[PDB]
RNA sequence: AUUGUUACAAUACACAUUUUUUGGGGACGGGAAGAGGAGACGUCGCGACCCUCGCAGAGUCGUUCUUGACUUGGUCGCUUGAUGUUUCUUCUUCCCGUUC
């Protein structure tokens, strides 16, 4: 009961989410992508098992125009709680 | 857990309707709880053959009208 | 009758030819031979080749395809 | 257990319509039911959004892709709830 | 004989090539590790958007649901 | 309470007919019945009201009233309605 | 005993006194309201904190802007607190900044 | 539109709710039953369509809706 | 253990949400559950920039919720 | 008494008219025999709650008053009233099913508000009045109010239209 | 002059295919006329020379002043009615409403 769930806590630091964990520990920026042609930038704070993260300094970048002329919109958000399904790829910049 | 009633449709040709416009067809050999239909025939669509046997996945399998009622 | 669990085993035993189908792209279809056995739908496919079928030779090694992505398999 | 499932089970041998993800409207009898909504039909008409209608003899539907399964006005109050 | 998980394990500390369905971008880099849910962790990542590279990422991570296949 | 109509235009549609009936009967009192139960058409419609007085009034006033060409034959129902 | 250069990359660009002043401004702001200060610091996530720095490495103009923001925060918070009518001059606000 | 401060789905049973699909086809019906996946039994489903300007209407079934494609339910008006 | 725990702890906060459609909706969470089943008290809406077409009472499924915007900026999940 | 907000509030908005839509309001203690002598004032108290079916029959309403959006009062019943003239720009698209039976519409020129109906009134019926007895009245109606589908229970045919 | 037993739900686990974690004076509107939108597939309506002719979700029975069990609008016009797939390629004049 306890040991089954408790053993899975250390699995984050060993596997694929190790990097994420590290980032969370030592606050640094990370480019988070999305399904509908979106690109978010933020520094992590908390973390979870199924990639249900929460970050600060949320700089969003997404298009809302036709194929002929692009338009890079911007908006400064913070303290969001994004779902793990939409999160495609993350990376800790130096 | 609860097994679907595929015993009634066993040993009979069925015109399948897969996801994303694909009218496949073949006789049902085996079945399971996850809906991975082990069929023993395949023919795309006009008509043209492409391999005899074909074990399809459970997700991509919406419609399946039986030829012989 | 032939079940999905034993099917995998059979495939492993034999190492026969296969033509995998994709979900998103209709034209681009994989071609190779299955190898690995597992509980989920995901299994190793040796000597992969993504051919562009009609409504032609993609470069790739031993493709370990995903469980959800696979649309078809012949054996 | 699920109430909807129970209701479905109860309605066995009745004219139940359907609606898929793509939008293929059906209308026929109910063969059987289960925990997972695996519906089977008999004398099932096909009036799809594509236009080209048809009249199918039999058809088995997947529960995941189904949007909503229709049901008659008889089984409203009793004898499913209490 | 050679299973999928085993293969994956073998491939750790070696070059890997993953491609996603939605927005097809070939991610090229050295594989670090993997879990039971089939999550990816790459090093020296190069997001090849249909051949042409966007930019050299470095260290990176990838979800299980997006990816299609894994190759050399 | 209920008032069984007869001798009306069958050529008109069902829902429309019902609507018309509702419109007609709102002057006398509150019409309880929303839709027709028989589904046969050609006059046979049971206008269910809240009050009996209202129903009576309707019977009195709309006896042989011009509705879609023909004169409607108003009359009191034999059995009581399922809703009432 | 741990060692930290609190002037993470300021001494080469600006003088020592200036650096000290900046630190004071930051620290005071943090004290007043920490979350706000943090937000101010990390407005642009591209301006990242280094592996051996306590603060984000801004350009000179950027730094100035940040300082200004901090000052504003300090003022605003003060106003909220003590219901003062208005700051008379910049030299009156110096006292507020330094001493408290 | 009348709507009190409801706590949960159990308290708001037997009420006329508008349901939104994944594709964006608006519905409307009385919520009869509840479930684990939120398969709400509609008393009489009046479906509506909007082309990819103006909303259409229909009246096919009194269906038991599925939980996968459902976006969010919204109360229209109380009964009785 | 889970990130949903944190969500559950919060209540009566005017939190926005970037849904699958794209329209914002800033309202009270009310009774948040295990499967992210939020219940809006009062929020904005833009039916398919964002136009003005809001509704008062509402109830949302957790599958649709792609994000939960901030109301009270505070980090305290464990307890 | 006069149609106030309090009266509206009091009114029974529980039993919905199940033929179409919801909330069949009946203003005051009962709209049927409310005796609203003046025009329908304080319409804002309802605030477009709901076809709506605001059954304001058996009243003494001099003129038909509306104040709401395009979907607020489709099946309005104003039977047995003293409706002299019903000109207005508020209820443009909504009021389709107009039950104006036993009204006091005397002349054909009194229906000029409803007439020029291409933009003035998107839909309107009107029947069972003094103007119905006048010579060539139906024809006139057809000419002016083309949107009037059902003219006193009988439909406006193509032949009729041609004639007018 | 409450305690005991039994049954069913809620709370306590919950990333792999049937489900909550991945298949994205000038503008505007309507109607009519003139000059250089159209064809299929269905799905509901306005008229009728037509059909059809009546009182009851329907029928049967047990028991008692109202309840338990067992069975299973069709056709033709539209003489310019509405509406979703699916292929191809506007200007002038008058009348009526809204806005400045």
């Amino acid at each position: 009961r306890a040991e089954l769930e408790e053993l899975e806590e250390f699995e984050f630091k060993h596997g694929p989410m190790s990097l994420i964990n590290d980032a969370m520990v030592t606050r640094t920026p990370v480019i988070i992508s999305l399904r509908n042609n979106h690109k978010i930038i933020a520094r992590v704070k908390a973390f979870d098992r199924h990639c249900n993260m929460v970050l600060e300094n949320v700089k969003e970048l997404w298009t809302e125009k036709k194929g002929k002329n692009v338009i890079n919109r911007e908006r400064f958000i913070s303290k969001l709680f994004l779902r793990g399904d939409s999160v495609i790829v993350v990376l800790k910049t130096p | 857990v609860s097994t679907p009633e595929l015993k009634k449709y066993m040993d009979k040709k069925i015109l399948l309707n897969i996801n994303g416009s694909r009218k496949v067809a073949g006789i049902l050999r085996g079945y399971d709880i996850f809906l991975n239909v082990v069929l023993d025939d395949a023919m795309e669509i006009n008509n043209h053959q492409l391999g005899l046997q074909t074990v399809i996945r459970g997700n991509s399998i919406i419609s399946l009208e039986a030829l012989d009622a | 009758m032939v079940p999905p669990i034993n099917c995998i085993f059979n495939f492993l035993q034999q190492q026969t030819p296969v033509t995998i189908w994709l979900f998103e792209q209709i034209g681009i279809r994989i071609k190779g031979k299955i190898v690995g056995f597992d509980e989920f739908m995901n299994v190793v496919i040796d000597e992969a080749v993504e051919i562009p079928v009609n409504s032609k030779g993609t470069p790739l090694g031993k493709i370990l395809l995903k469980g959800d992505n696979i649309t078809l398999i012949t054996s | 257990n699920g109430i909807p499932v129970k209701l479905l089970n109860e309605a066995q041998g009745h004219i139940v319509s359907l609606e898929l993800t793509t939008g293929a409207t059906y209308r026929g009898k109910l063969v059987e039911s289960e925990d997972s909504m695996n519906v089977q039909l008999r004398d099932v008409i096909a009036t799809e959004p594509q236009g080209a209608v048809t009249h199918m003899d039999q058809i088995f539907v997947r529960g995941s892709q189904i949007k909503f399964i229709v049901v008659p006005d008889l089984l409203k109050n009793a004898p499913l709830f209490k | 004989p050679v299973n999928p998980k085993p293969f994956l394990k073998g491939l750790v500390n070696h070059r890997v090539g993953v491609k996603l369905k939605f927005n097809s971008t070939e991610y090229r880099g050295t594989l670090v590790s993997t879990d039971n849910y089939f999550n990816l962790q790459l090093n020296e990542a190069e997001e090849f958007v249909a051949g042409v590279s966007h930019g050299t990422l470095g260290e990176i991570f990838i979800r299980c649901n997006n990816v299609l296949y894994i190759r050399e | 309470n209920t008032l069984y109509v007869s001798q009306l235009n069958e050529k008109i549609n069902m829902q429309r007919l019902r609507v018309n009936l509702f419109l007609l009967f709102a002057t006398f009192g509150e019409v309880l019945k929303v839709s027709m139960n028989f589904k046969k058409q050609r006059g046979q419609a049971f206008i269910t009201m809240r009050t009996i007085d209202q129903a009576s009034l309707a019977q009195i006033s709309l006896n042989g009233e011009r509705f879609f060409g023909k004169p409607l034959k108003v009359e009191f129902s034999k059995s009581e309605t399922k809703t009432l | 005993m741990v060692l930290f250069n609190i002037y993470d990359d300021w001494l080469d660009r600006i003088s020592s006194y200036t650096a000290f002043s900046r630190l004071t401004l930051l620290l005071r702001a943090l004290k007043t309201n920490e979350e706000s200060a943090k937000m101010i610091l990390l407005s642009d996530p591209t301006i990242t904190i280094k592996s051996y720095h306590l603060w984000p490495s801004f350009t000179d103009e950027q730094w100035i802007t940040i300082e200004s923001q901090m000052r504003d925060l300090i003022l605003t918070e003060y106003g909220r607190k003590y219901n003062v009518n208005i700051s008379a001059l910049t030299q009156t606000e110096i006292k507020d900044i330094i001493l408290g | 539109i009348q709507v009190a401060h409801s706590s949960r789905l159990a308290n708001l049973i037997d009420y006329k709710l508008r349901v939104l699909t994944q594709d964006g086809r608006v519905y409307i019906g009385q919520l009869m039953a509840f479930d684990k996946h939120m398969n709400l039994v509609l008393n009489e489903c009046i479906e509506e369509r909007v082309p990819k300007i103006k909303v259409e209407k229909r009246v096919l079934g009194l269906t038991i809706l599925r939980g996968e494609q459902i976006l969010s339910t919204v109360v229209e008006d109380k009964p009785l | 253990m889970k990130l949903v725990n944190f969500l559950k702890k919060l209540r009566n906060e005017q939190v926005t949400i970037e849904l699958k459609n794209g329209t914002t909706v800033w309202g009270t969470l009310q009774s948040v559950s295990p499967q992210m089943n939020a219940i809006l008290t009062d929020v904005k809406l833009t039916l398919p920039s964002d136009n003005i077409a809001s509704l008062q009472y509402i109830n949302i499924r957790g599958n649709t919720i792609r994000q939960i915007i901030l109301p009270d900026s505070l980090n305290l999940d464990s307890l | 008494m006069k149609f106030t907000p309090s009266i509206v509030i009091d009114a029974p908005q529980y039993y919905v008219d199940h033929f179409n839509g919801k909330y069949n309001v009946d203003k005051c203690v009962i709209l049927r025999d409310l005796q609203l002598e003046t025009d329908s004032e304080s319409m804002p108290s309802s605030l477009k709650h709901l076809t709506h079916i605001l059954d304001l029959t058996n009243n003494d309403l001099i003129m038909i008053p509306d104040l709401s959006r395009r979907d607020d009062i489709h099946t309005l019943l104003l039977g047995r009233n003293n409706i002299v003239e019903v000109d207005g720009r508020l209820l443009p698209m909504n009021v389709q099913n107009l039950t104006l039976s036993n009204n006091s519409i005397r002349r054909f020129e009194d229906l000029q508000r409803l007439r020029r109906a291409p933009r003035t009134l998107k839909n309107l019926t009107l029947i069972g009045n003094q103007v119905c007895h006048l010579a060539n009245y139906r024809e006139h109606v057809l000419r002016l109010v083309p949107h009037l589908e059902t003219l006193d229970f009988q439909n406006v045919t193509a032949e009729e239209r041609k004639s007018a």
